[PDB]
């Protein structure tokens, strides 16, 4: 059926934009979004209906992101012994919004504060659902956001 | 309202809207288009 794949085409712009904002390196966002397509096509059989198609795929993204970050940790500790942070976005198209600075300052964050300031703050999810995509309590995902968004404030210098 | 913790009327809260749609400006990358299609052509022939 053409349905799963004219699902995917709605939500697939999000999906990446979320795994730009979730990687450390500019160079490997893009190549997350295609193993989550892939994983995703194989395992559509898997989704229960009436459930966030969205969430689901956000789940498939993120969990093969932090298995990529632990794989590349043992690399690098057997290796150099260097991680490499990279930031490389093209200034906004459409608005004036410094999109290198605020990456950079997304950066700063935790791994759960960043993922989680995303979710709620730009990706469009519940508390419910972000808890669910991130396995941890309503409550955590709370706090998560409110250090998340404090620090961001004073990173931004904006006061609110 | 201390329980708004995103802040509904805050700038952040604009931003970080700010910042996701202008990454949604960019091209979707025909790689990953191309790659979609022939995801379905593959269960066709099935």
């Amino acid at each position: 059926v053409k349905d799963f794949k004219q699902e995917l085409l709605l939500v697939l712009p999000a999906l990446r934009a979320f795994a730009i904002s979730l990687s450390s390196k500019h160079d490997k966002a893009e190549d997350l979004v295609q193993d989550t397509l892939m994983k995703a096509w194989a395992k559509q059989d898997s989704f229960e209906m009436g459930s966030n198609l969205k969430a689901w795929l956000f789940t498939i993204l993120r969990n093969e992101f932090y298995s990529q970050m632990r794989k590349r940790g043992r690399e690098v500790q057997d290796s150099d012994g260097v991680f490499i942070e990279s930031v490389a976005i093209h200034p906004a198209q459409y608005g004036s919004l410094d999109l290198q600075d605020f990456k950079k300052a997304l950066n700063m964050l935790s791994a759960d504060q960043r993922e989680a300031i995303i979710l709620i703050g730009a990706s469009g999810f519940s508390y419910e659902d972000a808890a669910a995509i991130c396995g941890c309590a309503i409550g955590t995902i709370k706090s998560r956001v409110s250090r998340a968004r404090n620090r961001l404030q004073e990173l931004l210098k904006v006061d609110r | 309202f201390g329980d708004d913790l995103l802040g509904v009327n805050s700038e952040i809260a604009r931003k970080l809207r700010q910042f996701y749609l202008e990454i949604q400006e960019e091209a979707l990358p025909a790689r990953l288009l191309e790659l979609l299609e022939r995801l379905e052509q593959a269960e066709r022939f099935g």
